């Protein structure tokens, strides 16, 4: 599937035995990562707050609190406690059963 | 909160709870460590508050508890000029000793102007405090929480005598028979996109509690946000 590349604008090309699809990135949207993301397209593929920008490419990022990780769409905390999460049913690895 | 099911422990933890004359009088929102935040008439001529963080059972004494009190108290820069006093039904009461941030002490998110309004229009919140069980009866001691789907501006109005103007938003149930009420006034009404629950009102006033045909009405937070942002900036 992967001979060159399909997924362009640097995703990544999981084929299969029958198909393939596109592990995207970021600015980008389609596919084949063909045409750009866009903030109303799924958010922005952002986990927080799409914004554009000065090209009409995007702009994830997060509340006071969190940091954007460097992957730039999901939001990790950046301080102890972080902003309206419940941290009983959670902690270290549990989840609400 | 009538009509709403026991909210369980550590679950909740913005919950500031706003004691002062009365003891059990209006909830709030930690903001932050440093800060919390509830609708302005709760702000008495002469009252001096008291923030208690981590309270779950009002009936005893949980080891969470943190009070603080209020070293000062702004409200909006428009809240009642003596006309209609539910309007912009918003401030901060700075604490005084910075509340030690934990499991049962955490702060709601205040997301901006264009995103708290999106999480407002997915139409149902997690209201939650210690306000009145029933209509006019029994104020809740183990925190109560409810859920309340958005109920719109065009109907609403259908159910009014009053003003609703913008800086306010309507919910509740349409078949009456669940909402907050008067001792949750100010607690919160949050909005939970996917494990991070965001601030999107302050539980305000209503024609009455949860009486069919009537709803209950909260305060458009996605206004005052980037207020809220400016003056609570510990940095
Ligand atoms: N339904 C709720 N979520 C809720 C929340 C807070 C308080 C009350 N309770 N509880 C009770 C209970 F005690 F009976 F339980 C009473 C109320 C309550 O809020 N009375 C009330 C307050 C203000 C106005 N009012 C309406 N538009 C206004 C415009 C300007 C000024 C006041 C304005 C009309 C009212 F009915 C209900």
């Amino acid at each position: 599937q992967c001979e060159p590349n399909p997924c362009l604008n640097g995703g990544l090309c999981k084929d299969d035995i029958n198909s393939y699809e596109c592990w995207c990135q970021v600015g980008f949207e389609g596919k084949n990562c063909e045409l750009d993301a866009t903030c109303n397209i799924k958010n922005g593929r952002c986990k927080q707050f799409c914004k554009t920008g000065a090209d009409s490419k995007v702009l994830c990022s997060c509340t006071t609190g969190y940091r954007l990780a460097p992957d730039q769409k999901s939001c990790k905390p950046a301080v102890p406690f972080p902003c309206g999460r419940v941290s009983v049913s959670h902690s270290p690895t549990t989840l609400t059963r | 909160i009538v009509g709403g099911e026991n909210a369980k422990p550590g679950q909740f933890p913005w919950q500031v709870l706003l004691n002062g004359k009365i003891d059990a009088f209006c909830g709030g929102s930690i903001i932050n460590e440093k800060w919390v935040v509830t609708a302005a008439h709760c702000i008495e001529p002469g009252v001096k508050i008291t923030v208690v963080a981590g309270e779950y059972n009002t009936e005893e004494t949980e080891p969470t508890e943190q009070r603080r009190n209020v070293i000062r108290a702004i409200p909006h820069h428009s809240y009642n000029a003596t006309v209609n006093k539910y309007s912009h039904d918003i401030a901060l009461l700075e604490l005084d000793e910075p509340l030690t941030l934990n499991s049962y002490v955490t702060p709601i998110c205040i997301a901006d102007k264009e995103y708290t309004n999106i999480f407002l229009k997915f139409g149902s919140g997690y209201v939650s405090g210690w306000g009145r069980v029933f209509n006019r009866g029994r104020s809740a001691t183990i925190l109560q929480y409810l859920k309340v789907p958005l109920v719109d501006r065009a109907t609403c109005l259908r159910s009014t005598k009053f003003t609703i103007y913008s800086n306010m938003f309507c919910a509740g149930f349409h078949e009456g028979g669940k909402d907050s009420c008067q001792g949750d006034s100010g607690g919160p009404h949050v909005t939970e996109v996917e494990g991070t629950s965001f601030l999107t009102g302050i539980i305000s006033w209503g024609e009455e509690c949860a009486v069919k045909g009537k709803y209950g009405i909260y305060t458009k937070v996605s206004r005052y946000v980037n207020w809220i942002k400016e003056k609570t900036k510990l940095t």
